[PDB]
């Protein structure tokens, strides 16, 4: 049961300024009070 | 030896709060200076003798 919808509305998507997010812990190791 | 990490040192109980995904900690010289114990989940400082 897999019925598609005709009700698709086309509009070009907005852009947004991602300031300083999306940092993640780069490896499975602990470090502290340091610049790396 | 912890998990194959051979070394000579003095072990001590630590207040370095390793997050759940971590297993080892390291110094500015790229060497392991703390390690959570694989049997009982506490963090140990490693200091050279
Ligand atoms: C649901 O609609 C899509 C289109 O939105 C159908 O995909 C088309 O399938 C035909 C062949 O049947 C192709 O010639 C078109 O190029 C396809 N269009 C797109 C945009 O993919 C799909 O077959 C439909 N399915 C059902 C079950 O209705
Ligand atoms: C080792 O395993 C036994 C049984 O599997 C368990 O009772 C014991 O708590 C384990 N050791 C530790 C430190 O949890």
């Amino acid at each position: 049961q897999c019925v598609n919808l005709t009700t698709r509305t086309q509009l070009p998507p907005a852009y947004t300024n991602s300031f300083t997010r999306g940092v993640y812990y780069p490896d499975k190791v602990f470090r502290s009070s340091v610049l790396h | 030896n912890f998990n194959g990490l051979k070394g000579t040192g003095v072990l001590t109980e630590s207040n370095k709060k390793f997050l759940p995904f971590q297993q080892f900690g390291r110094d500015i010289a790229d060497t392991t200076d703390a390690v959570r114990d694989p049997q009982t989940l506490e963090i140990l400082d490693i200091t050279p003798c």
